[PDB]
RNA sequence: UUUUUUUUUU
RNA sequence: GCCUCGAUAGCUCAGUUGGGAGAGCGUACGACUGAAGAUCGUAAGGUCACCAGUUCGAUCCUGGUUCGGGGCACCA
RNA sequence: GUGGCAGCCAAGCGUCCAUAGCGACGUUGCUUUUUGAUCCUUCGAUGUCGGCUCUUCCUAUCAUUGCGAAGCAGAAUUCGCCAAGCGUUGGAUUGUUCACCCACUAAUAGGGAACGUGAGCUGGGUUUAGACCGUCGUGAGACAGGUUAGUUUUACCCUACUGUUGACUUGUUAUUGCGAAAGUAAUCCUGCUUAGUACGAGAGGAACAGCGGGUUCAAACAUUUGGUUCAUAGACUUGAUCGACAGAUCAAUGGUCUGAAGCUACCAUUUGAGAGAUUAUAACUGAACGCCUCUAAGUUAGAAUCUCGCCUUGUCAAGGCGAAAAU
RNA sequence: UCUUAAGGUAGCCAAAUGCCUCGUCAUUUAAUUGUUGACGCGCAUGAAUGGAUUAACGAGAUUCCUACUGUCCCUAACUAC
RNA sequence: GCCUCUAGUCGAUAGAAUAAUGUAGGUAAGGGAAGUCGGCAAACUAGAUCCGUAACUUCGGGAAAAGGAUUGGCUCCAGUG
RNA sequence: GCCUAACUUCUCGCUCAUGAGACCCCAUAAAAGGUGUUGGUUGAUAUUGACAGCAAUCAACUAGCCCUGAAAAUGGAUGGCGCUUAAGCGAGAGACCUAUACUCC
RNA sequence: GGAAACUCUGGUGGAAGUCCGUAUCGGUUCUGACGUGCAAAUCGAUCGAUAGACUUGGGUAUAGGGGCGAAAGACUAAUCGA
RNA sequence: CACACCGCCCGUCGCUAUCCGGGACUGAACUGAUUCGAGAAGAGUGGGGACUGUGC
């Protein structure tokens, strides 16, 4: 993956695209993070992250999980110069190898997501 | 007492002291490594740095995710008239270094050449090198020059030849021009200087010593911005809004012992107008004059069929329209528009790939850079637009 | 004047 | 982490220069009663937390491991 | 002393086996990041906790480079050597240093610099005067017991540091150069392939080379995307004024929308690398010591170390040293 | 059983009052020396030295949810002086 | 509050320029307290008409609770002496 | 030896340390180690040929110098430079230098 | 509306140490400005009250171990645990 | 009371089982209504007029 903007800070709250129950989605932090001192982890479509339930069903919350970031509001560029961005921001929960918990997904998967992740790309609808 | 937490310290202190630079051209501080055995070359050029556009290119990179895809690249335009050899000069090495042994001039320099040796050219009286000149054709004076000849052909380990640009052909304001001691590889030592003796008074073309698809390296001063404090010099954290007497400073600037502030301490002073040598700018196109036949469109590529030079609608903003020779390099240069740019080969044995990686222009946009610019050309803009009154009115 | 208790089933 | 204290039968507690592992509850049986409960008697309950050492001889004394219980632990 | 750290002998542990890794009973040291002891300096005052910010230094090495040893068949792990070049994070509670937990990570190493750092900040704590509670006191009042509110002054001087001019001396004016000396920079990781190979009961599970990318750091830059608008640019609009329309003005930037230019963002884009001598170590030849032996003489390979290159400065007092032009 | 003039009653509580202490359990969080609700041999709570509640009110002390945001990630630009 | 008429003022040492730091104003992509002892500071809310309004309560309040819709110009219609 | 007035003066040894050592108080070092080298002690074997391989040797001790034990924070201290048949360590010899001391004026 | 007790609805009225808010009186936070100041206590924004236990002029009374105090040892002419 | 007063019998406390209540947590879940905001699709109307019959 080439990199691109990243929008998502920890303590940011997503939306939850899949039909697992979880309505949002609350960034603990991001996978493959080394940062440096005062800076918060960020992440971007295709980027896994820890997150906790905020609203939902009451067996998904108040534990952690794993999610992965599928659309952004953050405009980001593209190696044709193209410049995209979604109108929400939109993660699906996973397990710890990339599987995801739910079904299906709700709306557009970036394409970025989908190279990296070929089972949301398989559950996504659209990929944009 | 240790730091709490560990953070790099700010900046690069070998880039230190952040001072103006001594001079507004670009020094040379290294030349290629002369290899005896390849054809006798010239190892540097002065350019122009003209603006900023991007292109479309198709991309050869066997096992990347652009591969046989199309991508678009910002690039540097570089206009690069060809230069004058106006001199030429030897160094014999020495116990304490390089010394430079002798200069022999042309017999006819040109007028803003010598323009370079004064400060109020147009109040003088312009006596420089009148009585050189006239050594060339006396029975003593040809001597004298073909004993220096011999003197750099019999002691001297290293030849360069004192070259200058062409400021008239430009149709600018500045008329002075820029003389640089460019080395000559390639060829024994005796080959260089019959070589630059053939060469005395003629022009060099930028396509005789850049190739296409090179890594080359670009030495000049970068674009200035005054005094500036901490947090814009440095980079340094800004302290908090309760901050009495201001937050754009570093809070501590020593402790109490060694009693003195250090020099590896950010503090607030010039910033920008340093001397830099960025090296891995790779050539994506060397163009031809657009008032020649081969440059009448040296803005189109073999994909793009339009007429168009490499002049952007409007004109290259805050610099003018670029008619001789340019080099289209790969990203961002040093210095602003208008800054004169030294081009120098790489030292270098390149091996990455993408030094070797041939590039595929495919598109150059010319659309204007001041506002967002909607066409490519004055014809596809009126094409486009239709009739206006003026035209009804000019009917 | 003081005077509390009495295992389970049969 | 440091000062420590203790670890004994299914459970709870005694005990020793160091020279025997006791008591109760609990368990099995017997007596008693029409039959039980209760009560009595017997049988009983243990690697003395584990290891190494010192001793003629250690459950006890010294060191270590485990388990726990009580306390101590900037600063101006 | 206490705290911390490191050794010596081996009784034992380690299935057997004192020394892989440990090591009791004893015993020798080192350090001043603990706390004590003292009272030497300061009471015509050295601003007394912590955090924030920012440098540099030390290693008693957590990670990374090169290695040796295992109770080393490999993710992993342990011991040790040369090694401080370079990193050593985001948070919940607490004023907290500590502590504890959540999460990521190559790793979440320990410390110093007047317990670094208040004319750098803050003022949460401590640490006056107001006030409350508990205990104590006949009482005024006391309490390293708890609680709430409580003014944080001055640099224009010298030096240091950061940048900026710049004279005199080698005649003067410019031009073009050399390198002395000083600075110096890169860092860690992985997707694919190696390979489910090596390996061999399996379970499991690697590496070097190659390709593509990224983290932290650094130096630039504005073509594109994004932000900034007294461009007081264009449009609109509330209230009021100029008799009305039109044109405009004022409301300390009247307000809303769009907004070039310039500046600017890992919020866009570009660039970041080579030798030499060698350390530990592994070896060659080879005695001492007629055998052995990497060592004694002599030889090899050898690293995030060191020196140099590349890169930045180069008003440099044997007034640092050249070429060349006109005088 | 010793003992007082009486031996803390009704209530309330780790409280602005609890040292041990960051008490134990539940609640709030991904994570809580914080909040709230419980427990109470309470170093040292307690009844006009007033106890327990309490609508409305508060430039009073504290915790949380939502909205909001340059407080922050991480800084940038502009104006007046 | 903002603009204006009568009346009164242009008195605040001036000029050039718009570096850093500052004092005072104005904005900021994506996130939204992750900053900090602590949401300190800033931002958010607001006028008027219609609708709707909880626990609790000393029955008076809470209450502008919470929370929705409308709002300009022009041409008309109707009502109110 | 030069800073520094006075010898690179004379004799015999010991020491090589990948920063050795270098002069009262004094400006730290130990237990424990070395098949580095130099001397000694004791006990053995050896020319009726000692050990090694298909003409002296072996073993255990001892004590001089050197080495390991020996880690700290601004860059730094035998006083500095430097010194290696020394300009170091030990035993000595000639001469020489130098006080406000001693003799004389 | 009701048998009664009394209840309900719409108006009128204009009470309160009621509320928002201007003049005014204070002085919460920024721990803002300044801190050899405009100033020996001021300036800006933000704030408390605003028909009463209200804010105020003048004349009068209380004088130092005394006064006066909705109580801070506060104030008593920049002086107050005398 | 009738096992006949050596009768019968009541509460607290302690053990076990079981059912229920209160209860901080703006606790949680399911389901139905109503206001408001957005709003697919069809149908009505006003335009429109690709295409093709003779200005319509």
């Amino acid at each position: 993956k080439f990199r691109i903007s990243l929008g998502l800070p920890v303590g940011a709250v997503m939306n939850c695209a899949d039909n697992t129950g979880a309505k949002n989605l609350f960034v603990i932090s991001v996978y493959g993070i080394r940062g440096r001192l005062n800076r918060l982890p960020s992440a971007g479509v295709g980027d896994m992250f820890v997150c906790s339930v905020k609203k939902g069903k009451p067996e998904l919350r108040k534990k952690v999980l794993q999610g992965v970031v599928i659309r952004q509001r953050k405009q980001f560029r593209r190696k044709d110069g193209t410049f995209i961005y979604f109108e929400d921001n939109a993660g699906v929960i996973v397990n710890n190898k990339g599987e995801m918990k739910g079904s299906a997904i709700t709306g557009p998967v970036a394409k970025e997501c989908a190279d990296l992740w070929p089972r949301i790309a398989a559950n996504a609808g659209s990929i944009a | 007492s240790h730091r709490k937490f560990s953070a790099p310290r700010h900046g690069h202190m070998g880039f230190t002291p952040k001072k103006r630079s001594r001079t507004y051209r670009g020094r040379i501080k290294a030349f290629p490594k002369d290899d005896k055995s390849k054809p006798i070359h010239l190892t540097a050029f002065l350019g122009y740095k003209a603006g900023m556009t991007h292109i479309v290119r198709d991309v050869d990179k066997p096992g990347s995710k652009v591969n046989k895809k199309e991508v678009v690249e910002a690039v540097t335009i570089v206009e690069t008239p060809p230069m004058v050899i106006a001199g030429v000069t030897g160094y014999v090495d020495t116990p304490q270094g390089p010394r430079a042994l002798t200069t022999i001039w042309a017999e006819h320099l040109s007028e803003e050449a010598r323009r370079r040796f004064y400060s109020n050219w147009a109040k003088s009286k312009k006596k420089a090198f009148t009585k050189y000149a006239k050594k060339w054709q006396d029975e003593d004076g040809k001597k004298l020059i073909e004993a220096d000849f011999a003197k750099l052909k019999k002691y001297c380990s290293s030849i360069r030849v004192i070259a200058h640009t062409q400021m008239k052909i430009l149709r600018r304001r500045q008329k002075k021009a820029h003389l640089v001691e460019i080395q000559v590889n390639g060829g024994t030592i005796e080959q260089k200087v019959d070589w630059a003796r053939e060469h005395l008074e003629k022009q060099v073309q930028v396509d005789t010593v850049f190739a296409q698809d090179e890594m080359i390296d670009t030495i000049g001063v970068t674009r200035g911005h005054g005094f500036k404090g901490v947090t814009s010099r440095w980079h340094t954290k800004k302290l908090p809004r309760k901050t009495h007497k201001g937050l754009r400073k570093v809070a501590c600037i020593g402790a109490w012992h060694p009693s003195r502030v250090a020099f590896t301490v950010a503090r607030a002073g010039q910033k920008g107008f340093h001397h830099r040598t960025i090296i891995n700018n790779k050539i994506y196109r060397i163009g031809k004059s657009a008032l020649t036949e081969e440059g009448k469109n040296n803005g189109s590529t073999e994909f793009d069929l339009t007429q168009k030079t490499i002049t952007p609608m409007g004109g290259f903003p805050r610099y003018g329209i670029v008619n001789q020779d340019y080099i289209m390099l790969r990203g961002a240069v040093l210095g602003p528009k208008k800054r004169l740019i030294t081009l120098r080969k790489s030292l270098i044995t390149q091996t990455k790939r993408v030094a070797h990686e041939k590039i595929n222009l495919k598109w150059i946009d010319t659309s204007s850079k001041t506002g967002h610019g909607r066409f490519q050309t004055t014809a596809e803009k009126r094409a486009f637009m239709g009739k206006l009154k003026r035209d009804f009115l000019a009917e």
